[PDB]
């Protein structure tokens, strides 16, 4: 990961995660599901 | 109504008698019998796609 000098390990992706995202990316998803959810598709199972 | 009657933890006062939500849909009812907490929900439905 040598480019020249310069550093590109905040925007390339890290296997360190299930989810293959850069950090950017990471902090993008996390400001904008302040309403998005994590919903399991909301199935019939809804009857608590 | 037609719905699925299931056990409900709502905390009814002794003068609440019908429940409700969001958008006005009785999801819960006291029965005119020895008093028990019904709950209401539609049984299950969707779409076809071939
Ligand atoms: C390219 O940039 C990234 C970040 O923009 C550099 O990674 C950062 O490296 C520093 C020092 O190596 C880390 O600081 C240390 O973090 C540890 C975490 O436990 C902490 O205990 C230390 O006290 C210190 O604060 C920093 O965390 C780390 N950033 C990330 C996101 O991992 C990287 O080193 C740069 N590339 C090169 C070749 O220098």
């Amino acid at each position: 990961k040598y480019f020249g000098g310069f550093n590109f390990s905040q925007i390339l992706p890290d296997p360190s995660k299930p989810s293959k995202r850069s950090f950017i990316e990471d902090l993008l998803f996390n400001k904008v599901t302040l309403a998005d959810a994590g919903f399991i598709k909301q199935y019939g199972d809804c009857l608590g | 109504g037609t719905g699925v009657l299931t056990e409900s933890n709502k905390k009814f006062l002794p003068f609440q008698q019908f429940g409700r939500d969001i958008a006005d849909t009785t999801d819960a009812v006291r029965d005119p019998q020895t008093l028990e907490i019904l709950d209401i929900t539609p049984c299950s439905f969707g779409g076809v796609s071939v």
